[PDB]
DNA sequence: AACGGGATTTCTTCATTTCATGCTAGACAGAAGAATTCTCAGTAACTTCTTTGTGCTGGTAACCAGCACAAAGAAGTTACTGAGAATTCTTCTGTCTAGCATGAAATGAAGAAATCCCGTT
DNA sequence: AACGGGATTTCTTCATTTCATGCTAGACAGAAGAATTCTCAGTAACTTCTTTGTGCTGGTAACCAGCACAAAGAAGTTACTGAGAATTCTTCTGTCTAGCATGAAATGAAGAAATCCCGTT
């Protein structure tokens, strides 16, 4: 599932960022940290949900969570 | 609700010819909240560091004088401390 | 006789007022602080709108955009310093590379 | 494809990986903080957990590519995007 | 009025042989304080952004789980799912 | 006293006041005071647990804020929660890479 | 010129301490430099809390609030 | 390498106050009386923020293999931090 | 440059805000005891100094062991487009609880004294 | 090892909880709206996934070119007290100066489709 992430895909993303030569294991590093991330963002984000006593998370309610890992997201204010 | 209508009179103030589109709108609908949220903030933990229960509009200007750097902060005061007047004599 | 036209402002002095009072930030508000901030607010909220509003112009588009407001941000002293760990949506990013 | 593509997706503003399979990589990721449950997503609040994530590994690509040219290279390795991943907290 | 006269009593309950120096009692309170705070904080935000005006236990524990760390958030929710019940059944 | 039925030693009492005080709302539950005072218990008596074994550890009987700074950094469940944090006069990990 | 109170011999323990070995040259000024953005940056956001409530007192936790403020609390002042 | 596995076991703040202290006001009167307590304050979140700058910022000199710290890390540290 | 499907505008409402005054109250400007913050001076005295050298480390090529970008190909995978069901957020309406007030004592606490003792000298 | 400055302990008056009893409010419990989001189906439409081919990037071992650690015999100037000298936090008082409180009337701001209109196809 997470190899749903292409080559190209975090290619164009690690190119965006201004990298020239993407090693190899690079794809893998990347696989692996933004699963990191949509953990620590997911768990977080589903809390507030389950708070709410929601069976559907809430745009705000990643944002808030974002909002705690320290990146305010702007563009979604419910 | 929200502020986008404001966001957007504003808009035409300072820029007439131009226009906006929805997500650049979400955006500064966004931004508005967050500014906000900030200054009432530290305005908020100001009002209590000094026992006072009540935020003036002292607080909110230390407030803003803490948030805001440098150069942005002296036009947030200019635009604070000319309001209050302007509302209090008129 | 809205609050609002007597301080001369835009954005409310009335709202902000109240959304002062709600989130508990305190037990009693000034009659000055909630036009003094949402005075503040007018201003930033003129003051990205003003340089993002330019980049449309320089990006040949008169049409703000969510990729406007990120070089406005990012191409401004002072804005970049206050929205440090904010990401904009649909933001992109500033063109800049480097060689060897 | 280098001083030339890597100056067409700066100039871009959209999405890099492809919603589809990151969508369904959030929903199965959300089945473990449930105790193994569906969890209805805000087509919404999908979008936004990508926007973030993308300018995360972006900027945290770049924000280590100057960790790679720091050593005199010009390739990024799975050695520089863990450097910072410790040199940010 | 300050906490190091319960930051200590609990110091010596869990090493009731063990002593501390006053320099570690300011760490101890300062860290208690900065403790009450973010649970109490993120718990004003939680209640906030549910629209109520009330502060449950209920809160004040997805108010833990959301700041306190794997295992520390495990224990110290059935540390206070456990003192809650037994103060109702006082 | 209040921290009696619930069988603490951190003031249930107190907690609630400063927490109706710092306006983190305007109608306080009556749990939560309650809840907070043990959970706010848990975390002090947990630090000091580690803090005073590496004290006795580190051949001394009485607790200097070293030994609160230890007890941190050597808890990977406490360094990720005291992240943005610094004790006073606390040296380091004696580590060289 | 009192940036020149820190000293070679001094940064070099700050630096020692930090798993640093072979220090280098300059870094006997970089230190005198961000030393000065620090409490420069440091002493503002400090200096306007005591200049809010009144007076010419500046407690540790007019600074304290400013190390928060910061993003860098600190422990073992408050009250 | 000889100090290092001697300070590391201290906490004594490494640098002197009253260079420091006046250091402070200097950047203050730029802007009074300082409780000599909250020097001490201004002063060990000072030094700890050094320690752990450099500690951070070696990390980017033995990367590029490097043993001697060079001005060149306390700028790209600093960089990945954003402060 | 020909269009696709958002902004931009009107036009009507349910609320939200402004009103009007009477009040409890947080607040403030004039007194003042005294903790300290600043300092001067000392006798201590630790530290930072200044330096001549050579050791151990960094700056460039050299010559090269493999890695990663460029394709021309092969055909499975992303898009959504609905539409039904419905899986569900969202409201609603006042009983049943539940927490806020206001006090009057009644204790849990902060703050000095003084013996009692750990771990820098 | 040993005694010097920091607790540990025990005591006292004092502020802050606490239980009484309403008094509002706040949570609530299903009944169903109005949403939109899961569900599959089902195609269309690229965008992925190769499989060499190999340019040249990253090394790794050499050499050259210096930069940095090292006591040392000192005296600069940082500690540490001590006593002030007195500048100023802080606590009080009493009365100002003021935002809080309604009870509703009215003006404002959010919403529901519809002609125009700007980047993008």
């Amino acid at each position: 599932n997470i190899q749903g992430i292409t080559k190209p895909a975090i290619r164009r993303l690690a190119r965006r960022g201004g990298v020239k030569r993407i090693s190899g294991l690079i794809y893998e590093e990347t696989r692996g940290v933004l699963k990191v991330f949509l953990e620590n963002v997911i768990r977080d984000a589903v809390t507030y949900t389950e708070h709410a006593k929601r069976k559907t998370v809430t745009a705000m309610d990643v944002v808030y969570a974002l909002k705690r890992q320290g990146r305010t997201l702007y563009g979604f204010g419910g | 609700e929200s502020y986008s209508i404001y966001v957007y009179k504003v808009l035409k103030q300072v820029h007439p010819d131009t226009g906006i589109s929805s997500k650049a709108m979400g955006i500064m609908n966004s931004f508005v909240n967050d500014i906000f949220e900030r200054i009432a903030g530290e305005a908020s933990r100001l009002a209590h560091y000094n026992k006072r229960s009540t935020i003036t509009s002292r607080e909110i200007q230390t407030a803003v004088r803490l948030l805001l750097p440098g150069e942005l902060a002296k036009h947030a005061v200019s635009e604070g401390t000319k309001a209050v007047t302007k509302y209090t004599s008129a | 006789k809205t609050r609002s036209s007597r301080a001369g402002l835009q954005f409310p002095v009335g709202r902000v007022h109240r959304l002062l009072r709600k989130g508990n930030y305190s037990e009693r508000v000034g009659a000055g602080a909630p036009v003094y901030l949402a005075a503040v607010l007018e201003y930033l909220t003129a003051e990205i709108l003003e340089l993002a509003g330019n980049a449309a112009r320089d990006n040949k588009k008169t049409r703000i955009i969510p990729r406007h407001l990120q070089l406005a941000i990012r191409n401004d002293e002072e804005l970049n310093k206050l929205l440090g760990r904010v990401t904009i949506a649909q933001g992109g990013v500033l063109p800049n590379i480097q060689a060897v | 494809g280098w001083l030339k593509e890597i100056r067409k997706l700066q100039k871009s503003t959209h999405l890099l990986i492809r919603k589809l399979p990151f969508s369904r990589l959030a929903r199965e990721i959300c089945v473990k903080f449930t105790r193994g449950v569906d969890f209805n997503w805000q087509a919404q609040a999908l979008l936004a957990l990508q926007e973030a994530a993308e300018a995360f590994l972006v900027h945290l690509f770049e924000d280590a590519y100057l960790l790679t040219l720091h050593a005199g290279r010009v390739t990024l390795f799975p050695k520089d995007v863990q450097l910072a991943r410790r040199i940010r907290g």
